[PDB]
């Protein structure tokens, strides 16, 4: 499995400890199918993350609440009663395993020729954020458990701009 | 980590090394006396 | 010589014997294992002794109630 | 320009600027890698042994006299002098069964195959061994430095790192 | 379809909608699938909207909450934290999708000459149970919203016994 969408430079084939070795196509399928939807999902939690801080939908999500008092890190998942987070899930899992309000053809163009580049960037992204993503709950968690702990303020530390 | 575990762990050190010089020479010579 | 039920449920538990691993096995991690425990013994006595004083821990009646 | 040595990396090259890999001999050069994987994998060690016991130090996390009067893993020469005596002595009983077992040449490997991991392919193999000359020529100049610093300006790691506005803890 | 498992006196073939003609085989699998799951939780639910009746375990769910004061049936959802709830989901999903924890072979026995029989008893009782689960959903959510709905204020009405 040497030849496959991901190997890029610097890093020829990051399997250090062993993970592809005795492994058929299906197996190798699963991990990179994993690999792709977390890489996905990473991406939008921290867009997620940065968006919030400079706008607030008009709504109310849940019976009072309102969307525009909600925390906004590793909080927000203890604000939102319950039934509504659950919810969210089964439909997030409904686009997910049915893939239902998520397979528009719209929203599968035509990469003439630069298919091959196109996957490797959206993998590349993926690994990206995945870190990314590691980072900003650390430091929400960890600030949030004991006030401080790491001298940084704000949330998203690292664009001063948005005063957070 | 008073002085009495220092002293304790320094002993235990000590047990080592001289395990160890012990094991040392019987390797030296079981070897050059086949 | 008299299969019983329960017999034919424990068969496999019992049924190699005499198997072994050629070449000294694992026995370094048995050495190593039991060193550890030497050191957990000696420093469980030493306490007890009051030979081996640590913050916290005083060798004597308690009141636990 | 190398001779077949697994090092050499992208960063810059074949780092040779003093011409030692090509004023030597075919077992000096060997003698030189060798040298250097011990030196890195003790260095290493040693980086290890100087952050955790001064952490410990910093968080009041064995006693207030580990490391009394600052917190410098350079103080033991001070408090339990012995106790490092002794272990160096240890170190060197050790060592002196390395130098009756392995012949000349080898002196690295500790024929640890069972006991241990290894990567299954060769080129993974090839990457490890990079890695740990590369590890180890890190830890060769991080040792250097924390002896240096703290012999300069009595004062731990971390707390030299606190104040003159480094971190932010 | 007439010939499939699933076909007692009362009722022959249950299809008055036409909701299995010219279906593949494989759907219908995929719906006597979707029938055993939902048969087997609807059991487990009528069971467990009846235990905390008369017996809460007694840990701590979450830091703060303890199953000890928790309502019982559509009111706990709001208590436990949707953390915690989300903890659960997940791991209910690792049983489900990759099998984890509930494929020990010693729990599949061999039912012989009954392999026929007792799955149509199995599917029977989840049929009863998903409507057993309806009721008793309807009367706790009607009443969690209008207390005194239906006059009957208790839970499990029809075992008095309990005193529900
Ligand atoms: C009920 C809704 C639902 C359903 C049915 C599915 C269904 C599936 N997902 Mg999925 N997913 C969902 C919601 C859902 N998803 C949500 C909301 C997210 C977050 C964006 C994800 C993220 C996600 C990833 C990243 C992956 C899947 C995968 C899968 C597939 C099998 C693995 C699985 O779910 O077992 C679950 C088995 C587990 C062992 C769960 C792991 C639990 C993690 C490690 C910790 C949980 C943290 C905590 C509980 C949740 C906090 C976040 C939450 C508050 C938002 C399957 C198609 C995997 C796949 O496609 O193939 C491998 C995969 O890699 N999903
Ligand atoms: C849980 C997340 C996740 C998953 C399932 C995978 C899965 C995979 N990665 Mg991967 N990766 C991840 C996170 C993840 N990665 C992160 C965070 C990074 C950044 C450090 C990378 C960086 C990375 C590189 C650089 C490479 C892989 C490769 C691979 C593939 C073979 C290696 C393996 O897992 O065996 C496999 C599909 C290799 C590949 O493309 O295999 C063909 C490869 O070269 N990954
Ligand atoms: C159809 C349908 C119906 C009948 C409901 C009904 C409800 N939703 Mg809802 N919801 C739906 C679809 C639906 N939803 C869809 C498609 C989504 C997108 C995933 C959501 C996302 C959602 C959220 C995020 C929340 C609700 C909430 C609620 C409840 C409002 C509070 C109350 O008691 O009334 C209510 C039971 C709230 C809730 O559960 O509060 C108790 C809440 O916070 N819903
Ligand atoms: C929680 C709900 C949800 C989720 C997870 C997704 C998820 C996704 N949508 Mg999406 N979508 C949704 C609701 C959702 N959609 C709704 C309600 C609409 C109607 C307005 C669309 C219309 C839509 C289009 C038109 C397209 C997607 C696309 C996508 C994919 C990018 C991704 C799988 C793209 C594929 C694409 O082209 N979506
Ligand atoms: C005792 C320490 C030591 C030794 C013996 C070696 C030995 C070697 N290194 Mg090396 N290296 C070291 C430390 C050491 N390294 C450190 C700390 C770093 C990080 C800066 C590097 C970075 C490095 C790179 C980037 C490369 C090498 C390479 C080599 C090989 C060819 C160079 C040569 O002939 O030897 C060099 C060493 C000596 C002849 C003896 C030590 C040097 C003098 C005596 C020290 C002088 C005091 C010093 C300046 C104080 C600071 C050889 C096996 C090259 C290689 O892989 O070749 C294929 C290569 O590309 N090394
Ligand atoms: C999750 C809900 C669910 C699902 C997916 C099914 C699915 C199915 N049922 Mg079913 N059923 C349900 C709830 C459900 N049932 C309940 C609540 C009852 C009790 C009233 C029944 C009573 C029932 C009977 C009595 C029969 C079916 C039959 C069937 C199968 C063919 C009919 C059909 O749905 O098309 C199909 C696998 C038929 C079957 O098994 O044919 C082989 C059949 O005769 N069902
Ligand atoms: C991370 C958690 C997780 C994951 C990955 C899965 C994964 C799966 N479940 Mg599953 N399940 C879970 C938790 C989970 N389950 C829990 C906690 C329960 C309740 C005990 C169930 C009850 C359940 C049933 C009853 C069925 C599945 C089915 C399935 C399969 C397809 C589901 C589907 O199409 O999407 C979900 C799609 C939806 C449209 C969601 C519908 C949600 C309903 C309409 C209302 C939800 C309201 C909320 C408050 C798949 C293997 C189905 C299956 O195997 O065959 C099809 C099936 O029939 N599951
Ligand atoms: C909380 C999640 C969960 C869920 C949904 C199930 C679900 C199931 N388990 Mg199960 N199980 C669990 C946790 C869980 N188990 C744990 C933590 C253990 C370890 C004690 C077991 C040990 C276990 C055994 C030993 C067996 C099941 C079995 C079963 C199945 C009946 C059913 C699918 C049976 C199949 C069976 O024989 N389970
Ligand atoms: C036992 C058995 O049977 O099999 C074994 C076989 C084998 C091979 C032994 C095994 C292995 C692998 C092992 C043990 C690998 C270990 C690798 C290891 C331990 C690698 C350390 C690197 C540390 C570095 C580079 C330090 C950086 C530190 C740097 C760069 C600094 O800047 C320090 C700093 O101080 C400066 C200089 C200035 C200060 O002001 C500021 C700070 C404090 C930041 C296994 C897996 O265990 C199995
Ligand atoms: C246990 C517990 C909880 C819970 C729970 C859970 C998971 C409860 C689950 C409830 C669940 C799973 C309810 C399913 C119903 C499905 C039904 C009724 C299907 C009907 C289908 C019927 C009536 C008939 C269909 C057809 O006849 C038609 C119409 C035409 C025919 O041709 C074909 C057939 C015969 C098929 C809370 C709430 C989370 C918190 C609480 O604290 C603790």
């Amino acid at each position: 499995f040497e030849n496959e969408l991901g190997v890029i430079a610097p890093t020829g084939f990051f399997d250090p400890l062993g993970f592809t070795q005795d492994i058929d196509q299906e197996k190798f399928d699963q991990y990179r199918t994993a690999e792709l939807k977390h890489g996905r999902v990473a991406q939008l939690a921290v867009v997620g993350y940065v968006v919030p801080e400079f706008f607030r939908w008009g709504f109310d999500i849940a019976p009072g609440i309102a969307c525009a008092d909600v925390p906004n890190g590793v909080a927000a998942i203890n604000a939102i009663p319950a039934l509504g987070w659950a919810q969210i899930i089964f439909a997030i899992g409904a686009v997910d395993v049915r893939g239902w309000f998520g397979n528009f053809d719209i929203g599968k163009p035509d990469l003439k020729g630069k298919e091959e580049e196109r996957a490797l960037q959206e993998l590349q992204h993926g690994r990206l954020a995945m870190l990314a993503i590691l980072e900003l709950l650390r430091h929400d968690s960890q600030n949030l458990v004991k006030p401080g702990f790491d001298g940084l303020d704000n949330l998203i530390t690292g664009l001063p701009f948005l005063y957070n | 980590m008073t002085a009495s575990l220092s002293n304790f762990i320094a002993s235990l050190i000590a047990g080592g090394v001289v395990v160890g010089v012990i094991a040392i020479a019987l390797i030296v010579i079981s070897k050059s006396d086949r | 010589a008299l299969r019983t039920r329960l017999g034919e449920i424990l068969r496999p538990l019992n049924a190699e014997y005499g198997k072994v691993a050629p070449g000294w096995g694992t026995t370094p991690i048995m050495g190593i294992v039991m060193l550890a425990f030497l050191i957990f013994l000696v420093i469980i006595l030493q306490i007890y002794n009051s030979s081996l004083i640590i913050e916290n821990v005083d060798v004597d009646w308690a009141n636990g109630i | 320009a190398p001779p077949g040595l697994v090092g050499a990396l992208p960063p810059v090259g074949f780092f040779d600027p003093a011409g030692f890999a090509a004023k030597a001999s075919p077992e000096e050069l060997s003698r030189y890698r060798e040298v250097e994987i011990m030196h890195g994998r003790f260095a290493q060690l040693a980086v290890l042994g100087f952050i955790i016991p001064e952490k410990c130090a910093y968080d009041g996390s064995f006693g207030d006299d580990f490391l009394a009067p600052t917190g410098r893993a350079l103080e033991v020469f001070n408090t339990d002098p012995l106790w490092l005596g002794l272990t160096l002595a240890v170190i060197s009983a050790l060592e002196t069964v390395r130098l009756i077992e392995t012949e000349p040449g080898t002196r690295t490997d500790a024929k640890i195959e069972s006991l241990g991991w290894r990567p299954k392919t060769e080129s993974e193999y090839i990457n490890y061994q990079v890695r740990e000359l590369q590890q180890g020529r890190l830890a060769m100049l991080a040792f250097a430095g924390e002896v240096a610093q703290e012999l300069v300006n009595d004062k731990p790691l971390l707390v030299n790192l606190q104040d003159s506005g480094f971190v932010s803890w | 379809f007439e010939n499939e498992l699933g076909v007692i006196a009362p009722t022959g073939f249950f299809d008055p909608l036409g909701l299995s003609k010219n279906i593949s085989k494989e759907k219908f699998d995929e719906y006597r699938t979707a029938e055993l799951k939902h048969g087997r939780a609807a059991m487990l639910a009528v069971l467990g909207y009846i235990a905390p009746e008369t017996y809460r375990f007694g840990f701590d769910i979450a830091p703060g909450v303890s199953t000890y004061d928790i309502p019982n049936g559509v009111a706990a959802i709001d208590y436990i934290p949707a953390l915690g709830w989300a903890q659960i989901i997940f791991l209910i999903g690792a049983v489900d999708y990759w099998g984890v924890l509930g494929d020990f072979s010693f729990g599949k026995p061999d039912l012989g000459d009954k392999e026929e029989e007792r799955k149509l008893q199995e599917l029977q009782h989840g049929r009863l149970a998903m409507l057993a689960f309806l009721e008793l959903l309807r009367h706790d959510s009607q009443n969690f919203v209008s207390p005194g709905f239906d006059g009957y204020d208790k839970m499990i009405t029809g075992l008095p016994f309990m005193y529900g």
